[PDB]
């Protein structure tokens, strides 16, 4: 399963 | 073998026409298993390979909420980028990221990785430690500087190590008999002429699986890696991968060179010859 | 950065005229992302082409695969047609059956 990512 | 679990992301602006697309690719080893494409009529993150009608609805709700969150994400990622930069609204613009983690034999955890790229160049990714980063530039480093006041890395690395390593091991359960299975490669060789008295010829490999394969040709026992020709590894459309290999020689002696291939699914190598 | 697509067009199986086959154009070490992707029977656009198998190289280049089933007979020919913004010209590369 995914990741949720962080922002930049 | 080691076995891998790998999510390939990009987010590609483009003004004037709407939203930025955003695509999410998964991959256990060299295989597609899901997917989400922002410019499908209604969003969702779909299955890509059979064996994953083995999950139940709430797996693909759960993936799919995570997508839209990080479609959101990154085109947001997308403005920041125009501001560390210092680039006008009216031009296209891409983040790619490659997320994953790979297992051994016996499923224990061997390396994981996440590195992301603007505009095809390197701009910050988690070191092999899993708990600093490299940043490429000025802008990266601006990222980094965020990334570490917020705990990122502890969170990533309990990704990493947890929750991608986990899942890898079920779907490798899950799909055994497509994972890991073994086609053996089928091979022939073809010829073709050439001006000034020379030959070309080209080593094929067919229907195999898994992707790793190895095609060299030899003149007396020697290797002619130097002086060959050849494609990249190829998907064939059904799971199933292709690759060919060629070397040019005089006309007249093409029964002197000879054409092998190693790969997992023969137990002693090919050799061939026109 | 900017880097021209190259284009291989390919069957699964050696073709044989009456057995069905899938035909692969595999568009790959491109970048920008942006690119249009046909495959031509004839001349004619297939419809329902599926497109799949999408990633990056460790340079970060793009890689993608459009295939479709197909039935070979000796009078059919078929192409792979390819717009992307390296070239100022659409790119048109045949199957070579006897490759
Ligand atoms: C792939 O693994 C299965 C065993 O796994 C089955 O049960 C769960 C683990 C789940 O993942 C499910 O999807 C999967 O089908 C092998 O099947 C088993 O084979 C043994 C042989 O000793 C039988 O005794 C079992 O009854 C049988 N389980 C089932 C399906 O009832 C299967 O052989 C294997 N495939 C190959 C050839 O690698
Ligand atoms: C940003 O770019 C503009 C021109 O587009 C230039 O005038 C300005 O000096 C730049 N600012 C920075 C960040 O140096």
């Amino acid at each position: 399963r995914g990741y949720v990512y962080q922002g930049l | 073998g080691p076995h891998s679990l790998r999510y390939f992301v990009t987010a590609v602006s483009r003004p004037g026409l709407g939203e930025p697309r955003f695509i999410s690719v998964g991959y256990v080893d060299n295989t597609e298993f899901v997917r989400f494409d922002s410019d499908a009529e209604n969003p969702r993150y779909e299955p890509r390979a059979r064996w994953m009608e083995q999950e139940g609805p709430e797996y693909w709700e759960r993936e799919t909420q995570k997508a839209k969150g990080n479609e959101q994400s990154f085109r947001v990622d997308l403005r920041t980028l125009l501001g560390y930069y210092n680039q006008s609204k009216g031009g296209s613009h891409t983040i790619q990221v490659i997320s994953g983690c790979e297992v051994g034999s016996d499923g224990r955890l061997l390396r994981g990785y996440q590195q992301y790229a603007y505009d095809g160049c390197d701009y910050i990714a988690l070191n092999e430690d899993l708990k600093t980063w490299t940043a490429a530039d000025m802008a990266a480093l601006i990222t980094k500087h965020k990334w570490e006041q917020a705990g990122e890395a502890e969170r990533l690395r309990a990704y990493l190590e947890g929750t991608c390593v986990e899942w890898l091991r079920r779907y490798l359960k899950n799909g055994n008999a497509t994972l890991l299975r073994t086609d053996s490669p089928k091979a022939h060789v073809t010829h073709h002429s050439r001006p000034e008295d020379k030959v070309t010829l080209r080593c094929w490999a067919l229907g195999f699986y898994p992707a790793d394969i190895t095609l060299t040709w030899q003149l007396n026992g020697e290797e002619l890696i130097q002086d060959m020709e050849l494609v990249e590894t190829r998907p064939a459309g059904d799971g199933t991968f292709q690759k060919w290999a060629s070397v040019v020689v005089p006309l007249g002696k093409e029964q002197y060179y000879t054409c092998h291939v190693y790969h997992q699914g023969l137990p002693e190598p090919l050799t061939l010859r026109w | 950065i900017q880097k021209t697509p190259q284009i291989q067009v390919y069957s699964r199986h050696p073709p044989e005229n009456g057995k069905p086959n899938i035909l692969n154009c595999y568009v790959t070490q491109f970048h920008p992302p942006h690119i249009e992707i046909q495959m031509l029977k004839n001349g004619k656009k297939i419809p329902k082409v599926e497109m799949s198998d999408m990633s990056f190289s460790k340079d970060w280049s793009f890689y993608i695969l459009a295939h479709t089933e197909f039935t070979p007979t000796e009078t059919d020919t078929y192409a792979c047609r390819v717009k992307h913004d390296s070239m100022a010209e659409p790119k048109t590369v045949y199957w070579d059956r006897d490759m």
